[PDB]
RNA sequence: GCGGCGCGCCUGCUACACCGGACCGCAGGCGUCCCACGGCGGGCUCAGCGAGGACGGAGACCUCCCGCGGAGCAGAAGGGC
RNA sequence: CGGAACGGCGUCGGCCGGUCCCGACA
RNA sequence: GCCUGCCCCUCGCCCGCCCCCCAAACUCCGAAGGGCCGCGCCGCCCCGCCGCUGGCCUGGGCGGGGCGGGCGAAUGCGGGCG
RNA sequence: AGUUCGGCCAUCCUACGGCGGAAACUCCUUAACUCGUUCCGAAUUAGGAAGAGAAGCGCCGUCAGGCCCCGCCAGUACUGCGAUCGGAGACGUCGUGGGAACACGGGGUGCCGAACU
C-alpha cells in the first residue's frame, strides 16, 4: 500500500520463431516493427538440430522489446484475443506472465497478401519502482524478498489491470 | 570384483532390533583376495541361515576391495560385522569362525560393546531410550533452527 | 647407470664456496639510468676522479 | 518439485567473497591498479589523482593521492559549496560540474601556494581568467622551476562518452592550473580535426538548460511550474544563467578557501545486540511455545 | 623425469590459496621496496608474466636493482660445491618485505635505547647478550595439593 | 636380433612437503593451427538450475530469476582467470 | 631343532565367567 | 476398483537425511623433517653532488664533516684466492 | 550519524524476518539538447526534483548455513634419531626427541584512516 510499491509493466517481448523460410523470417519481424515502434532485433539459435530448416544463426527467432504505456496498450489487445481468459500456471515463480497470439489478424492489424499470418509469444515482466537496484552498474545489489514480485500478488494486479479473472 | 554383494540377509530391519554385533577384527596389515571375501560371506550366511532365520541376522563385509581385485587390510579393521536378536546370539561366533579358515592372518571374534551399527554404546543407548531423546534412523542435538 | 651418491661429500670436501665481494656489489643488471646518473653524482666535488 | 539447491553448504565453504568496495559495486580495483601505479624507482614520490564523483544531488570532486593504509584527500570540492558562490540550483549540471573543477583546482593551488610568494603555485599558474571554449594545457609552454600540479582523471565506473558531466570538472580543473591530461575529443565539439569552442562555451555556460526552460516556456507552461520548479523559486531564467554562471566562476577564483559550514551528529535508537543471558531468553521463548 | 620445462612439478606451489583467487591486493604496488633491502619471493600464480622460477621461491635475497615494473633480487644457489648469487628480475607481485632482519632492528633499537634510559639512572651498563635458555634456579613448590598417579590396566 | 623410440621436446604422476633424484616405469601430448584465434579501449557475464510464455514438443525460441565458474580461453595435461 | 596356517587331557603361568559344607531321586 | 484415464496402489525415478568402504595422476586441513635469509654498528645534525625523480624547497642514491653512544647468542676455530 | 576516496579482504558472506532515515545516500521524474541501447532512455547519456521508505541501505534478529576463536580429540595418528629390541615375516615395542587431522563441545560475528557534511 505503499506509493513506491506498485506493480507497473517492465515491457513486452514478443517472439516469433519460424524454421529455415529465406522471407518467412523478415515478413513476421516486420509486422511486429509497426505495432512496437521498436524495431525487432533478430535472434537466432546457436543450436543446429535438424528441425525444419534450423542451423547455427539460421536467424530463428525474431523478438521486440516495448516498454512504457505504449506496451500496456498492445499487452490489452492480445488479451481481447484471449477473450480475457488466462490460466493460473501463466503466472511464473517470479510473478512473470505470459500468453500467445496466433496471427497478426487478429491484433486488427490488416492481413496483406505479401505478409502471411505470423504467430507470437507475448511475455509480460512485472516490476515496482526502485528495481533498478538489480541493474545499476554502480552499486549494482540484489532486489529483496518484499520487494520482489510473488505470484499470487501478481495475480491480483492483472484483475485490477486488464481485467481477466 | 568377486563380490558385489556386503550387506546380506537382514539389511531392511531397524536400529534397536538386534543388541550383540560381533567383528572378525584383523590383526595383521596385509591384503585379502577378493575371492576369499566372497567365500567367507556365502560360507558365513549359509551357517547362520541353516542355525536361525536369515530375519535374524544382519552380516556385512565391512571392506569393499579397490586395489588392483584384492583389498588393503589394516591392523584392528573389522572382517565381518554380524549383528542379530538374541534368538540368534550363539550361532553367529560359530559362523565367525568359518570366516576365520578362509581368511588368512590373525583375526578375531569381538562382540561389540554397543548396537553395532549404531555408536552409542549399550547402556548409553539403554539410557537413550529411558530419555527417549535419540532419533530412530542419531543425536537429536541442540543446533538448527527452532521453529 | 645413473647415480649421485658421494655428489654432497664431495661438494663439501672444501666446498660451500661463497660467491664473492665485487658479486654482492656490482654495476651488472642495474638499471641503466641508476649507473648514468651515479657516475655525474661521482664526477663531481671531493668523489670526482677527473683531472 | 525435488531438486537439487544451488546454495549447498558446499558452495557456502568453497565462495570466496569479493573486495569491500566490490561487493559494494563502489570501486574497479582494476582501474585503480593503474591509475595509481608508479614506476618503482619514482619512489614514496606522490601519484595525485582527480577522483570524480556524480550523485544525484551533488557532483562531489577529490583531488586523492593513494598511500600504504589509506587514500589521503589534499583538497576537495563539492557541489553544495557552489551556492556559497552564486550558483542557486541544477548542482548537477555540466556548466555546474565546470564550476566545481574550478573551485577544486583553485582551492589546491591556493593551498599549495598558501605563502611560497616567489615561485608560487597561484601565481605562477593563474589559468585561463574568465570560462572560455579554448583548449589550454597548463604544463604546456609555461614550465620550468615549478611545474604545474598533476592528477589523472578517476571517472570511477561511467562509461567514457561525448558530453559528460564527469569530463567537465576535468576542464574546469585545466583551466584553474591543476595540469589533467586531457584529448578533447570526449568534450562537446569534436569532430574529424574540427573541434567546436562555441559547443564546450554553450553547455559550459547552461546554454543547454537555458533552452529547455524557454522550450517548456512556449510547448507546455503547466510543465515548467513542475519541471523547473526549484528554478522559479530562486527566479534563474535563460539569458541570466550564462552572465550568471560567469560572475560565479569569478567568484571562485577570488575567494575559493574553504568555509566549514553547518554539519550535526545524529545517534539513532538503532535496534541493539543482545547479550548471551539475553539470548538465552529469546531461544528459551520458542523453547516454552513449542510444548 | 623426462621432461625439464619452466613450470614442471609446479602444480601445487604456483596454484592460489584455498580463498586468494583473482587479483592481488592494491598494498603491493603501493608498497616501497629500497635498494638492499631484504625481500622474500613467492611467486604468484594469477600473474603470469614476470615470474620467478621454482627455485627462488621461498628463497629471501637482497634488491639488487629498483626498476619500473619489476625489481632485481639477488639469492644465492647452491650449485654443486659453490653457492653463486643469482641477480634475478622479478614482477612486484612475487616479491613481498622480509621480517627476517627485524629482530636484529628490535634488538638494536632497545640496545642502545635501554642503555641510555640505565645511562640516566643506574650505572652498571646493562647487559645486552641474548643467553640461550639457561638452567633452572633454587624455585620452591608446595607439595600439599600434590595428586597420585597409578598406571591404567590394558581394557581394550 | 626383432619389434619399440627415455634418439629432440611438454603436462600430470612415479618421487619418498626447498632443489635435485632412475626404470624398453604410469597415463597422455608436441613437429602444428590462427593478420585473427593478434594489440588496445569500451560494454557485458558464463555454464546451467528453476519457473513461465503461438506453432512447441525429447529438441529450435524469448523472458524475469538465482547463479565462485560447476562455462569459455585452438589442440596433451596441470595450474590461471 | 630354517619355517606357515593349524593342532595338543604336555608342563607351567595368567585373564575373565558359573557351581562350592544350603555337600558341587536320595 | 474405473465407459476408459496417471480416477487404484506399489516399487523404481527425482531429491533429502544417512551410511559402508577408498585413491597415483583427489585436497577441508596438515606433521615429523627439511630449505632460505638474519643475529653490529646504531642514532643525532649539517651541507656537498646528481643531463636521475618529483607540484614543491620532493625524493632516491652517492659522498664529506662533527656530536653522542658501544662490540651486544652459544661452542669450536685463522681465513681467502690463484 | 551519513557520504566520497581507501587499506585487511566473509567476525565483513548467504537466505530470510523485523526496525529506521533529521541530513546524507538511494529510489524517483522527464527527454529540449549532448549522449545511449543485436531491439528496447531497462541499463546508459542528459535535465531535473512531486513524492518515498517498498527496496537498496544503516541497524538488530535467527538453538540458520557458512566464516572465525578456544578447548578437546591426544601425547592419539604419524614421524626424526639410536637399539645383536621381540617377531618366520609384516609389523609392533623400548629409549630419546617433534608432534597432527576430522569430528565434537563452548564462544564469537568487520575494523581501520583522509577529506567532507
Amino acid at each position: 500500500e505503499n506509493p513506491m510499491r506498485r506493480i507497473r509493466i517492465e515491457k513486452l517481448v514478443l517472439n516469433i520463431c519460424i524454421g529455415g523460410e529465406g522471407d518467412a523470417l523478415t515478413k513476421a519481424a516486420k509486422v511486429l516493427q509497426q505495432l512496437t515502434d521498436q524495431e525487432p532485433t533478430f535472434s537466432k539459435s546457436r543450436l543446429t538440430i535438424r528441425g525444419f530448416g534450423i542451423r547455427r544463426g539460421q536467424k530463428i527467432s525474431t523478438h521486440v522489446t516495448v516498454r512504457g504505456e505504449k506496451a500496456r496498450e498492445i499487452i490489452e489487445r492480445g488479451l481481447r484475443v484471449k477473450n480475457f481468459e488466462l490460466p493460473y500456471s501463466c503466472f511464473s515463480t517470479t510473478g512473470n506472465f505470459g500468453f500467445g497470439i496466433t496471427e497478426h489478424i487478429d491484433l486488427g492489424i490488416k492481413y496483406d497478401p505479401s505478409m502471411g499470418i505470423y504467430g507470437m509469444d507475448f511475455y509480460v515482466v512485472l516490476s515496482r519502482p526502485g528495481f533498478r537496484v538489480n541493474k545499476r552498474r554502480a552499486q549494482q545489489q540484489h532486489v529483496g524478498a518484499s520487494h520482489k514480485i510473488t505470484p499470487d500478488e501478481a495475480r491480483a494486479w492483472v484483475e485490477r489491470e486488464f481485467e481477466v479473472v | 570384483p568377486k563380490i558385489r554383494y556386503f550387506d546380506l540377509g537382514n539389511r531392511r530391519a531397524k536400529v534397536n532390533d538386534f543388541p550383540y554385533c560381533f567383528h572378525l577384527l584383523s590383526g595383521e596389515k596385509e591384503q585379502v583376495s577378493s575371492e576369499a571375501l566372497e567365500a567367507c560371506r556365502i560360507a558365513c550366511n549359509k551357517y547362520i541361515a541353516k542355525k536361525a532365520g536369515k530375519d535374524s541376522f544382519h552380516l556385512r563385509i565391512r571392506v569393499h576391495p579397490f586395489h588392483v581385485t584384492v583389498a588393503r587390510v589394516s591392523i584392528g579393521q573389522p572382517l565381518l560385522s554380524v549383528r542379530c536378536r538374541a534368538s540368534a546370539k550363539d550361532y553367529v561366533k560359530d559362523a565367525l569362525r568359518r570366516a576365520k579358515f578362509k581368511i588368512p592372518g590373525r583375526q578375531a571374534i569381538v562382540e561389540s560393546r554397543n548396537w553395532g551399527f549404531t555408536e552409542f554404546t549399550k547402556e548409553e543407548y539403554e539410557d537413550l531410550r529411558e530419555r527417549g531423546e535419540l532419533q530412530y534412523d542419531h543425536r537429536i542435538s541442540r543446533k538448527g533452527p527452532l521453529n | 647407470n645413473h647415480t649421485s651418491k658421494n655428489q654432497n661429500r664431495k661438494d663439501h670436501r672444501n666446498g660451500i664456496k661463497k660467491p664473492k665481494k665485487s658479486a654482492y656489489t656490482s654495476h651488472k643488471g642495474m638499471c641503466p639510468k641508476y649507473l648514468r646518473n651515479l657516475r655525474r653524482s661521482r664526477a663531481n666535488d671531493p668523489r670526482q676522479s677527473l683531472r | 518439485g525435488w531438486v537439487k539447491v544451488q546454495k549447498t553448504r558446499s558452495y557456502f565453504k568453497r565462495f570466496q567473497v569479493q573486495f569491500r568496495r566490490r561487493r559494494e559495486g563502489k570501486t574497479d580495483y582494476q582501474a585503480r591498479k593503474a591509475l595509481i601505479i608508479q614506476d618503482k624507482n619514482k619512489y614514496a614520490t606522490p601519484r595525485y589523482r582527480f577522483v570524480v564523483r556524480r550523485t544525484n544531488k551533488d557532483i562531489i570532486c577529490q583531488v586523492t593521492a593513494a598511500e600504504l593504509t589509506k587514500d589521503r584527500v589534499v583538497c576537495a570540492a563539492y557541489s553544495h559549496e557552489l551556492p556559497r558562490y552564486g550558483i542557486p540550483v541544477g548542482l548537477t549540471n555540466y556548466a555546474a560540474a565546470y564550476a566545481t573543477g574550478l573551485l577544486c583546482g583553485r582551492r589546491l593551488l591556493e593551498k599549495l601556494s598558501v605563502g611560497i610568494k616567489e615561485n608560487a603555485l597561484a601565481q605562477l599558474y593563474p589559468g585561463l581568467d574568465k570560462a572560455t571554449g579554448e583548449e589550454y594545457h597548463p604544463d604546456e609552454n609555461e614550465n620550468e622551476e615549478v611545474h604545474a600540479f598533476k592528477a589523472f582523471l578517476d571517472i570511477g565506473l561511467a562509461r567514457a562518452s561525448t558530453g559528460a558531466r564527469v569530463f567537465a570538472a576535468m576542464k574546469g580543473a585545466v583551466d584553474a592550473g591543476l595540469n589533467i591530461p586531457h584529448s578533447m575529443k570526449r568534450f562537446p565539439g569534436y569532430s574529424k580535426d574540427g573541434f567546436d569552442s562555441s559547443a564546450l562555451r554553450d553547455r559550459i555556460m547552461g546554454k543547454h538548460v537555458g533552452d529547455y526552460m524557454a522550450e517548456l516556456k512556449a510547448e507546455d507552461e503547466e510543465t515548467y511550474r513542475k519541471r523547473f520548479s526549484k528554478y522559479i523559486a530562486a527566479k534563474v531564467e535563460p539569458l541570466r544563467l550564462e552572465a550568471m554562471y560567469t560572475k560565479a566562476h569569478a567568484a571562485i577564483r577570488a575567494n575559493p578557501q574553504a568555509v566549514k559550514a553547518k554539519f550535526e551528529i545524529k545517534k539513532p535508537v538503532r535496534q541493539a545486540r543482545l547479550t548471551l543471558k539475553e539470548r538465552k531468553e529469546r531461544i528459551d521463548a520458542k523453547k516454552l511455545e513449542a510444548l | 623425469t623426462h621432461s625439464q620445462g619452466y613450470r614442471c612439478k609446479t602444480r601445487y606451489c604456483f596454484a592460489r590459496k584455498f580463498r586468494r583467487h583473482g587479483m592481488a591486493n592494491l598494498t603491493t604496488y603501493n608498497r616501497v621496496y629500497k635498494l638492499g633491502q631484504y625481500v622474500n619471493i613467492k611467486v604468484n600464480g594469477a600473474y603470469h608474466k614476470g615470474m620467478p622460477h621454482r627455485y627462488y621461491n621461498g628463497r629471501t635475497g637482497t634488491i639488487f636493482n629498483i626498476g619500473p615494473r619489476a625489481l632485481g633480487v639477488q639469492i644465492q644457489k647452491r650449485v654443486r660445491g659453490r653457492i653463486m648469487l643469482k641477480r634475478i628480475n622479478v614482477r612486484l607481485e612475487h616479491v613481498h618485505p622480509s621480517d627476517c632482519r627485524k629482530n636484529h632492528l628490535e634488538r638494536v633499537a632497545a640496545n642502545d635505547a635501554a642503555r641510555r634510559l640505565a645511562k640516566e639512572t643506574g650505572q652498571p651498563v646493562p647487559c645486552l647478550k641474548r643467553q640461550n635458555a639457561l638452567p633452572r634456579a633454587a624455585h620452591v613448590v608446595s607439595i600439599a595439593s600434590a595428586i597420585d598417579i597409578t598406571p591404567l590396566k590394558y581394557d581394550g
